[PDB]
RNA sequence: GAGCCCGGGCUCCGUGAGGGGGGAGAAGUCGUAACAAGGUAACCGUAGGGGAACCUACGGCUCGAUCACCUCCU
RNA sequence: GCCCGAGUGGUGGCCACUAUUAUUGGGCCUAAAGCGGCCGUAGCCGGGCCCGUAAGUCCCUGGCGAAAUCCCACGGCUCAACCGU
RNA sequence: AGGUAGUUGGUGGGGUAACGGCCCACCAAGCCGAAGAUCGGUACGGGCCGUGAGAGCGGGAGCCCGGAGAUGGACACUGAGACAC
């Protein structure tokens, strides 16, 4: 689970923070 | 110059003061009395005085701080100094903030906080 | 009893002698007790060990018992022996055994900086000064125009 | 016309404060004045609020002396030199409670309200 | 509202008159005129309400337009007229006489006393002031002003007791108040008490000056100097008789 | 000490810890900003009116299935798009597409669509000021346009 | 450090009576706790106590018959008016019949019953009963 | 000394292609992740990698594993 | 058949229940929730013993917090609501 | 989270029914703030009101009391009084 969640979490923040940095 | 303020108090060892006090022209001593603690010095012959007083709360039984500054006219008679109460007369306005002429200070070396 | 401050560890228990009024199975005049202390303060020991060696030697558990009444205001102890004479260190023993300590450890530091521990008792001891400077000042052992810092520190004891 | 008060300023403690009501008739102000020396008096009445009557001087020509017995004259005055406020003042002869003057024979201050009172009289300064 | 309150409603009117409270929408609104707005009494009331003696108003109107009382010892016709506090109220037509006396409670009521009395109306003067010409004067805070005292006090501050010769307009038998002289309080939770003073000794600074009064039951009252009332040496009668 | 500083000066203390706890209360906050009275349309009123765009039915929850009546209406000042559900057994019959169809909520204003029901937060009462309840009874009054 | 040394005398002579030792040893003393005793023993809740002042302190030793349920101090201690007792009265006590408020007062130190009788008031110090 | 206007800046209301997630629907598909040592104990913070569940490294923790083997403790 | 009764019910809001906002009167090992640990500023809170003041604090008096509404009495309207004292 | 430039004070003066930076000339650099200022939201305020065993919480409706307004916004006369439903 967290494991999951986390990286998840932190994919979609990067990949969002990536269209918002672009 | 120098006459009696009454209130049972004497009035300052000196006298030289300008028609801004309750011994010159048309501003005149009145009313009701304090007590407070010279905050500053700093403006010119004028002097922050901040009172303490205590207030209920109903909801919890309990008191609190309170602290309301309150603007001093210094007369040029004495020299207000930090960390002393000083004696305060109700008069009519000074200036925009400045409703108040001190009356007879009782001065002290001592400070705490 | 204890006091855990910077340990979790009780402190000792050594405790005063009850007698309220002194050993009259031990002698010394008014006179004798002050040339003692006089003669020890002359020497380069400090007012606990001026006790201590008073105690050990000559058989007085505190001077305080004995001596008052000579002139009741006030215990009659060491310090107060010395003050009247002029003697007296302007500041107290407390603080100044205290600041005395503190700046040795910089000096360590100064040559050895990779060490946390003595680091921490930098910060350790200053803050203890800090107090028993704060509360003199109140007092009046040492002026309200002081602030302490470690340039400040190495003036006072050179 | 002046408006105020005068509660339309700021706090002061730099708050703005802001006026939660109109004009009061009783609280409006008339503009300074420049009542001026001459040889003319140019006078007005004008009415108060309070329903009396009260004499603005728009002009002058008359002032005159005292000592400290307190003998009064009505005579010539010339130039007006030195007024405290501003120096701009003593150019243009705006009369005022303060105001120092040339009369004949010694320099007099003004001592008195022109623009509620409607008077001018002085008083000699000792050198 | 930024002109003059110039109505008054019932649930508006004071309590010290004892008025009906909810009687109609709106209550009589004393005019101007001897005394206190809050301290008074309406010459409508008194004739309406008080001595029943009218139905409408309409009525007590034309009851005072042709004179069945004189107020002062002088007549009246404004039947909003307030009726001043230690007052004498006359009817003519009967030849009743009322002191306008507070009761015990706070509400104003009419005490019924003889016509002889009815001469005679103790004024405490409300304030001493001196006067061009030369002269001073008598106040009251029913208003009523007199001149001449024979140059300077002569007498007291203020609290005086005076006897005026009513219908006469004038003053005559002045007489201080003093350290075991009577005293009526007019103003005060203490109303309708008459005492012996005990004595005038006083706290000053600022608005309150002090006197103290003990009466026939001995209950300790401190009002004011102008709270304070100098009924004399004893002459009218107490209200709650 | 369990919590609270107790002394005679503190209070404010006191005071102001309350008030920073309070706010856990949702609905407390929510009132206290009005997220009630801003949120689910109305402008937080009891009632609204609004013309009946269309009528629709849709389906039951997870152990359920039935076809509930409900309407498409549009307040009107509001002018905002609510989906709806409609009383009674035979009613989508007396509902007119535009008609006036006066609406209301249903069951806590919480957002709780009763347990059947997914969205609908809301009722409705009229067709062309006349009820439902009205209009199941045959005698009582029936409908117009 | 400590604070409240009467609490923390009162807090033991309570868990002292509740076990049912035989006496108690308090080894800070005082006024308020002397004090406190005296008036306790005054309405008889406690036997006799002997305090030894030693140089370094007051210490109490108190005889405990076996009558205290419960008495306890006042937290931020309130002020009490003599009209607002009779809530304090329903609160703290257990009923009408105990009446050891003891509170601090004009006259001195009492209990609630021994206030109400002179009829003074004030802060609150502490409870027995 | 108002309203009024003009040029620019900032903010807010009605409304818009497109875009994000939630609580769901539980008949399609992929896998077996966890819950039994779940069939490689599990979790944990950090880092990389994989379609996915997730795997691995390093450090921690037992809310840890089943006997066995060894060691202590009323 | 039960309730209530010219009412009864629906939606919405507020308060109670909710010691689910803890003053009265809540918790926080594992249920939500202890900061990874320390320092000391502002704050709150403070061992004993004596003396001054009496600022808080209590007591008494005195000025005062409009009427209305509330509570109690008596009186009025057939009764009460409502009003008057 | 820092704000403040008639801005805080001083001297002298104007204007006003009148004190006052109300306004203004000169001089000074204060004034306010973590005991929460400033700014933003929301809101007439009070008597009361609802509810609740109490403590408390919510509320400003008739009515009374005080202030503000009169299509938005400014402006004077006339009158004791208006910047005038």
């Amino acid at each position: 689970m967290r494991w999951k969640w986390i990286k998840k979490r932190i994919r979609r923040l990067k990949r969002q923070r990536k269209k918002e940095r672009g | 110059m120098m006459r009696d303020i009454g209130l049972r108090v004497q009035p300052p060892a000196e006298k030289c003061d300008d028609p801004k006090c309750p011994w010159h022209g048309n501003l005149k001593i009145h009313g009701r009395v304090f007590e407070g603690i010279v905050v500053s010095d700093k403006p010119r012959k004028t002097v922050t005085v901040e009172r303490q007083y205590y207030f209920y709360l109903n909801k919890y039984e309990r008191y609190e701080l309170r602290r309301s500054k309150i603007h001093a006219h210094n007369p040029p008679c004495i020299n207000a100094k930090v960390g002393d109460k000083v004696l305060i007369a109700e008069t009519r306005p000074l200036s925009k903030t400045k409703h108040f002429v001190v009356v007879a200070v009782l001065e002290r070396a001592e400070e705490r906080r | 009893m204890a006091r855990m401050h910077a340990r979790k560890r009780g402190k000792s228990g050594s405790k005063r002698p009850p007698r309220t009024a002194p050993p009259i199975w031990v002698e010394y005049t008014v006179e004798e007790i002050e040339n003692l202390v006089v003669k020890l303060r002359k020497e380069g020991y400090s007012t606990a060990m001026i006790g201590t060696i008073l105690r050990d030697q000559y058989g007085i558990p505190s001077v305080k018992l004995f001596k008052d009444p000579d002139n009741p205001n006030r215990n009659l102890t060491i310090t107060r022996i010395l003050e009247k004479h002029g003697l007296a260190p302007e500041i107290p023993e407390d603080l100044m055994f205290l600041i005395r300590r503190a700046v040795n450890l910089r000096k360590h530091l100064e040559q050895h900086p990779k060490d946390l521990h003595s680091m921490r008792g930098l910060q350790l001891i200053e803050s203890k000064i800090r107090r028993l400077v704060k509360y003199y000042k109140r007092k009046g052992k040492l002026p309200k125009n002081w602030r302490y810092d470690p340039e400040t520190a190495k003036l006072l004891v050179r | 016309m002046a408006i105020w008060q005068g509660r339309s300023l700021k706090k002061p403690s730099g708050g703005r404060i802001v006026l939660a009501r109109k004009k009061r008739k009783r609280e409006l102000g008339r503009e300074p004045s420049n009542t001026r020396v001459a040889e003319q008096d140019k006078r007005k009445i004008i009415r108060t609020y309070g329903g009396n009557r009260k004499v603005r001087l728009t002009a002058a020509a008359y002032a005159n002396v005292f000592d400290k017995s307190g003998k009064g004259r009505k005579v010539r005055i010339i130039r007006v030199i030195e007024n405290p406020a501003n120096r701009q003042f003593a150019r243009r002869n705006i009369i005022t409670k303060g105001a120092i003057i040339e009369t004949e024979i010694g320099k007099a201050k003004v001592t008195s309200r022109p623009g509620q009172d409607g008077v001018v009289n002085a008083i000699l300064l000792e050198e | 509202r930024k002109g003059p309150k110039r109505h008054l409603k019932r649930l508006a009117a004071p309590t010290s008159w004892y008025i009906e409270r909810k009687a109609y929408k709106w209550a009589v609104r004393p005019r101007p005129g001897p005394h206190n707005m809050r301290t008074s009494i309406p010459l409508l009331y008194i004739v309406r309400d008080y001595l029943g003696y009218a139905k409408t108003a309409r009525e007590a109107r034309k009851i005072l337009n042709e004179g069945k009382f004189l107020v002062d010892g002088r007549v009246r016709k404004d039947y909003k007229f307030p009726v001043g506090i230690m007052d004498v109220v006359s009817i003519p037509e009967t030849g009743e006489h009322y002191r306008v006396l507070p009761n015990r409670i706070g509400k104003l009521i009419l005490h019924p006393i003889s016509e002889d009395e009815a001469f005679i109306k103790p004024l405490r003067i409300r304030n001493k002031r001196m006067i061009k010409g030369a002269r001073v004067q008598l106040n009251f805070h029913d208003g009523t002003n007199h001149i001449v005292s024979i140059a300077e006090k002569d007498n007291y501050f203020t609290s005086y007791t005076v006897l005026m010769k009513v219908p006469e307009r004038e003053i005559l038998e002045v007489l201080p108040f003093e350290k075991g002289a009577y005293v009526f309080v007019t103003q005060g939770k203490n109303v309708a008490r008459k005492g012996r003073i005990v004595e005038i000794k006083r706290f000053p600074m600022g608005w309150p000056d002090v006197v103290t009064i003990e009466d026939e039951e001995g209950e300790l009252f401190d009002t004011l100097k102008e709270y304070a009332f100098v009924v004399g040496t004893d002459k009218p009668k107490i209200s709650l008789p | 000490g369990k919590k609270a500083p107790n002394g005679e000066f503190a209070g404010r203390k006191l005071k102001l810890k309350r008030k920073k706890f309070r706010w856990s209360d949702i609905r407390y906050k929510r009132r206290v900003l009005r997220l009630k009275e801003k949120s689910d349309p109305l402008e937080g009123a009891p009632q609204a009116r609004g013309i009946v765009l269309e009528k629709i039915a849709v389906e039951a929850k997870q152990p359920n299935s039935g076809m509930r009546k409900a309407v498409r209406v549009q307040l009107i000042k509001n002018g905002k798009v609510v989906t709806a559900f409609c009383p009674g057994d035979g009613a989508i019959k007396f509902i007119d597409e535009h008609d006036e169809v006066i609406i209301e909520g249903i069951g806590g204003p919480k957002g709780g669509s009763m347990g059947d029901i997914p969205g609908i937060r809301y009722k409705v009462v009229k067709v062309n000021r006349v009820s439902l309840k009205e209009l199941v009874k045959g005698r009582k009054e029936k409908p117009r346009r | 450090t400590l604070l409240d040394p009467l609490a923390n005398a009162l807090s033991h002579i309570t868990n002292s009576e509740r076990v049912g030792k035989r006496e108690v040893y308090i080894k800070p003393a005082s006024k308020l706790i002397g004090e406190v005793l005296r008036v306790m023993q005054k309405y008889g809740y406690i036997g006799e106590f002997e305090f030894i002042d030693d140089g370094r302190a007051g210490v109490y030793r108190v005889q405990l018959l076996g009558r205290i349920n419960k008495a306890g101090a006042i937290k931020p201690r309130f002020p009490v008016k003599v009209s607002e007792f009779e809530k304090w009265e329903k609160r703290f006590l257990p009923a009408f019949e105990f009446g050891i408020l003891i509170v601090s007062t004009s006259q001195g130190v009492m209990s609630h019953k021994e206030a109400i009788e002179k009829g003074i008031g004030g802060r609150l110090i502490a409870y027995v009963y």
